[PDB]
């Protein structure tokens, strides 16, 4: 389970692979979308790392409500409410409890809540799905989430602004499905 | 009552607000664009912030796409103000609301003709 | 093709480009609104320009509110270029066809997806 | 029948009305409009005198046109398009005959032809549809046409932007069928 230390780790190295990365997001979310996503996460996970090194946290809690308000005010994308969203339901989770499971869920049922998406709609629900799946039958691995990343190609766009394009959203990776496997291969790495 | 707008643009905002002064001189209106950086985009503290500038309690809401919608249901949790958010098109539901709510319409009459232009956002 | 936008507002014409050029940065692509002085309205003349001005000679054309389209209506019977209006949201069907042109989706695939949100303007 | 004199005279008189009445008028388009069909008006109809001082015209044909072409340019709201569609659609006409209720009948299905409208919708078709028929029955007069006009405010419209207020925009006298009405009268005055 995660604790305070090994949870700023984690999200150090997500930051890392966000970084890293960014063009490549922001590529992805050329054909089916603006082409900001890697742009979005670079800002709001830089913001987040300054945020959480100036803060000092008594529990996990704090830290993902932290994570939550910065990724809120600093994405102008969807991801923003989505990741946000998200780490606040895993925020509220972590009270009471740090199963690994238990926090994915959370964070699934209010990706779910907030952009209404069903799974193999062609967004990160599809692979946050799969990794809780996983989980819960102990074969999460990171490369379960690449084949996820790459199932996305042959997904019909039915949300967000790649539904705006039909049959061609057809053939491209989904940029949230992408940045979301970087989050969860870091966790991995971390928590194993 | 009032009508708040949120939309990535800043000038679609600005705009829209203008359009419609021209027929609703005297209610509550209230348009939220863009970023902090002039940048297209849409975020909670903005949406929030348009939300708490407006003089009135239960509020009429309008976007553009999706991701503009997210941010209102957002505010909408988070508020003691009542948010309606409509599914329909940003200038033309926007523009039917304010002309009505000017004119005098109730609220159920507004939302009467608001049904009859939901799209799927 | 080119897809051209008519408002009453200058800025939301400026605004809805950018929004658009964000996910069609190739496409023909003209937006106008607003009389010479830059005032809420609809000049046929800067229509009748617009359409001139568009390098396509087959166009998907938008517009806000009733007297818009009649100037591309107008303009359709003073043009050689084919011209289609469609009545749907200005924003959300301009940011659809402008979309959808950019990745390459034909005429008749665009006309489909439009179909599907029209309204009583 | 008008001639190029009458026809002229015609033009001066009704934008003598329009000025006159510019304020009236776009007062009538506060409650179901944008308030400004008076100044549209009054813009096109000084815009077409200026045009027509200049002009040396060989026939009414070649008069309804510069009218049409400039109302067409210089009226900046849906009154444009509707009387610029009139005229040029009384300047085809003009061409073959100058019977009045024959250019009333071109210039009335133009209108129905450019904006859509049905007799009952609230709009100045109400008015040419009436004035055609009473010069066709031999009874059109000043009276008839503030019949039409004050008949106006109990419509239902159902088009232009009158149209967004639903039944609000019953007990207000259309606009636009009201500077159809000093066109009207006007003409009365000089075709005899
Ligand atoms: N309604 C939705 N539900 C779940 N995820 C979504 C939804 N809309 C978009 N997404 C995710 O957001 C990603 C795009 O993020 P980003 O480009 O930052 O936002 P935007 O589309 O506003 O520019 C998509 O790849 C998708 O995974
Ligand atoms: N579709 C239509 N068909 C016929 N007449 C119309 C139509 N739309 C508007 N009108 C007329 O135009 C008048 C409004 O003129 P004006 O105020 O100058 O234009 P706008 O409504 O664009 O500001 C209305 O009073 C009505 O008589
Ligand atoms: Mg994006
Ligand atoms: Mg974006
Ligand atoms: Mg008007
Ligand atoms: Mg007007």
């Amino acid at each position: 389970l995660l604790t305070i230390d090994t949870t700023i780790e984690w999200l150090g190295k997500f930051n890392e692979k966000i970084q890293e990365n960014k063009a490549y997001l922001s590529e992805l979310d050329g054909p089916i979308g603006d082409g900001d996503h890697g742009a979005n996460m670079a800002r709001g996970m830089s913001e987040t790392m300054k945020a959480l090194e100036v803060s000092n946290f008594g529990n996990v809690s704090e830290i993902f409500k932290k994570v939550a308000m910065t990724l809120m005010s600093k994405v102008g994308g969807a991801s923003g409410p989505l990741y946000g969203s998200a780490f606040l339901a895993m925020s509220k989770t972590a009270i009471e409890t740090l199963d690994t499971s238990e926090l994915i869920y959370a964070g699934l049922e209010a990706i779910q809540k907030r952009g209404k998406a069903q799974v193999g709609e062609k967004t990160m629900v599809d692979i946050w799905s799969a990794f809780l799946n996983d989980l819960q039958t102990d074969s999460a691995s990171k490369d379960n989430l690449e084949k996820v990343v790459k199932a996305s190609a042959g997904l019909l766009a039915t949300k967000g602004r790649a539904s705006y394009l039909g049959e061609r959203s057809i053939g491209h990776i989904d940029p949230g499905t992408q940045s979301s496997a970087y989050l969860f291969e870091t966790l991995l790495e971390v928590v194993a | 009552y009032g009508i708040v707008i949120v939309s990535h643009s800043p000038e679609i905002a600005s705009g829209l607000k203008k359009l419609i002064r021209e027929v609703a001189k005297n209610i509550s209106l209230t348009a939220i664009g863009g970023l902090e950086n002039g940048e297209i985009g849409t975020s909670f503290d903005r949406v929030m912030n348009a939300i708490e500038e407006n003089e009135a309690d239960n509020l009429l809401t309008f976007f553009d796409l999706g991701s503009a919608r997210m941010n209102l249901d957002l505010v909408s949790e988070m508020t003691d103000k009542e948010l309606t958010i409509f599914n329909v098109p940003l200038i033309e539901g926007a523009y039917t609301a304010s002309a009505l709510l000017e004119a005098g319409a109730t609220f159920e009459a507004i939302k009467e003709q608001l049904e009859k232009m939901l799209i799927e956002k």
